């Protein structure tokens, strides 16, 4: 019994047991896309400046 | 009116009337009177402040 992935992960996982999954794995990057309506869009002039 | 300035606030080419000029006055008498600008540059809202 060679170690377990607990401990032999590389960029640091974290193996959990009951669905099999890694954790935190830093690694990678997340894109992101915002569809904002236009109501949130406040104006200048209510705002300080 | 002696010693007036002009700044634009807001500036939006828009359809409805969507830009805000403050005018820094200095007035001699206090009493309302009419603004108005002579060329198709821009349309005011109000006839006099």
């Amino acid at each position: 019994k060679a170690p377990s992935l607990k401990f032999t992960a590389p960029f640091g996982c974290e193996i959990y047991t009951n669905p099999i999954r890694a954790e935190n794995c830093a690694v990678g990057s997340i894109p992101l896309a915002f569809d904002i309506p236009d109501a949130l869009f406040t104006r200048v002039s209510e705002t300080p400046t | 009116l002696s010693a007036a300035e002009c700044t634009l606030n807001e500036c939006v080419y828009s359809s409805d009337f969507g830009g805000i000029a403050t005018v820094k006055y200095s007035a001699s008498k206090s009493g309302k009177c009419a603004v108005h600008v002579p060329s198709g540059t821009a349309t005011l809202k109000e006839a006099a402040v």
